[PDB]
């Protein structure tokens, strides 16, 4: 099998059963990670010694 | 009653009771399983339960 060429596709019925499983599985929305800003405020603010 | 042949079963049987309608019936019974089941259906490489 040879689907149409953009981004994810499934080259095989068994592709085609792992590209089910994985939209089944919602992981094309993986969830928010930390922002890089916000995060790293909040990082120095806390892993640091207090009162120094 | 091993003393009377009379009541004996004339002829003796030993065969199935009917080989030949439970044969049909399981026939059958496996068809309807095996092309029962829904599947995935384009292109004829796509409904193939087994490869070649």
């Amino acid at each position: 099998q040879s689907g149409q060429d953009s981004g994810l596709t499934a080259k095989s019925q068994a592709q085609q059963a792992l590209n089910f499983i994985r939209y089944a599985s919602a992981q094309v929305t993986p969830p928010s990670l930390p922002k890089l800003s916000a995060y790293s405020e909040l990082w120095n603010q806390a892993t640091a010694k207090p009162n120094s | 009653d091993i003393t009377q042949s009379s009541k004996a079963p004339n002829p003796p049987y030993s065969q199935l009771f009917n080989s030949n309608v439970v044969q049909l019936v399981q026939n059958y019974a496996y068809n309807t399983f095996l092309g029962a089941i829904p599947v995935d259906a384009m292109s004829q490489s796509l409904m193939n339960f087994v490869t070649d």
